[PDB]
């Protein structure tokens, strides 16, 4: 997905 | 004071690189009532870009972060949830429903859908924050609704979508993201902003015009 | 390799708000050989804008910071100097002279003068970082000299001179922002050493600008 | 100039  | 985040119960879903740093910042400014939700263990590879240290490696990320947060200020009142979202217990579900501000720091699309399917029972401030994979940019979305608007959030991220992310990159976005959180809670609404960092650490912004 | 900060011995003078966060950032990226110098004790009033926690209240800031840094990586080799700059011991002075990069994070004009009067005995990379009163901006100065150029540094500083707004008192997020920008500044200077001065400003809309302008519109 | 760190 995205990076967190 | 109804627009002061310090008086709000804040739930942070995801105690990884970004979430751990945002939680620490919020605690230091006085957001003492925090819930931290993360089912996974802290890994040694995480420490290059995390709030915690080797002493938390192998421990649950939420429980370890909460132990740290509660040592920051005397009045800190952080609580850990070591389950995946959503919980199975109706007791746990009701505990999560007590929080006023729901912050997604997972970067996971499945969490966006779970937030939208969860029955929050009342209006919440929802915030989703995540980075691009080299941390060149930050996605920042907020909504004030009874149900999380996954369709709008996804379309914003999609419309916006040079070395591996380092601690300074993530701390930069945790600071920008903390300020974003504070701005949202002070004037809630439907908000989307995409930030980009330059090599010298300057930061440019592109907001969506709703 | 020779321009890689991770291989350098880095001394940070000032283990307060900005210095403690920069030190942590540098350790996480692999700068294992750090010296931390500070004579002051950590107090509860520091906690809202510091890297450390209540467990370090009442301890020397440098000693406590070094204990934290050495828990970040297995090869961390941080060392503390629990004294003011300069130390009185000649053994301590020689220990300080072993560092390659000297970073002033005190915001104290007396420290700048002391940096210039101290005999470093060889060329160093000097860096001076400090924020404005309400953390609206960041002063970033660097030089590669045998003696710290206090007069030029002061000249550059003077020429530039809800509660989330930059025009409000400084909070943890403000200091973390400038510690991040400052860490990037440190890395860029060591990669290409020279006389450099930059002044950064944070804006109400969340953006960050630099003087002189370099990147973007 | 006022500087703080």
């Amino acid at each position: 997905g995205r990076f967190a | 004071n109804a627009n002061d985040i310090r008086s709000k119960k804040v739930l942070i879903i995801g105690a990884g690189s970004l979430g751990s740093m945002i939680a620490e910042n919020l605690m230091r400014i006085g957001v003492v009532s925090q819930g931290i939700l993360d089912a996974d263990l802290l890994q040694t590879g995480n420490l290059s870009r995390h709030a915690l240290t080797m002493t938390s490696v192998g421990h649950n990320k939420a429980a370890a972060l909460v132990e740290h947060l509660n040592r920051i200020l005397p009045d800190a009142s952080a609580r850990s949830f070591s389950c995946a979202f959503p919980p199975e217990s109706e007791v746990a579900k009701n505990s999560l429903r007590q929080y006023d501000v729901i912050i997604d720091c997972t970067g996971d699309d499945g969490v966006l859908k779970s937030l939208a399917a969860f029955d929050w029972k009342s209006e919440k401030i929802f915030i989703s924050l995540a980075m691009t994979w080299r941390a060149e940019g930050l996605f920042a979305f907020a909504a004030s609704e009874t149900s999380f608007p996954v369709t709008d959030a996804s379309s914003r991220f999609n419309a916006s979508a040079v070395f591996p992310a380092r601690a300074d990159d993530v701390q930069l976005w945790a600071a920008v993201g903390t300020k974003f959180i504070c701005r949202v809670v002070s004037a809630p609404g439907r908000i989307y902003e995409y930030f980009k960092q330059m090599p010298d650490g300057t930061v440019e912004k592109e907001p969506h015009e709703y």
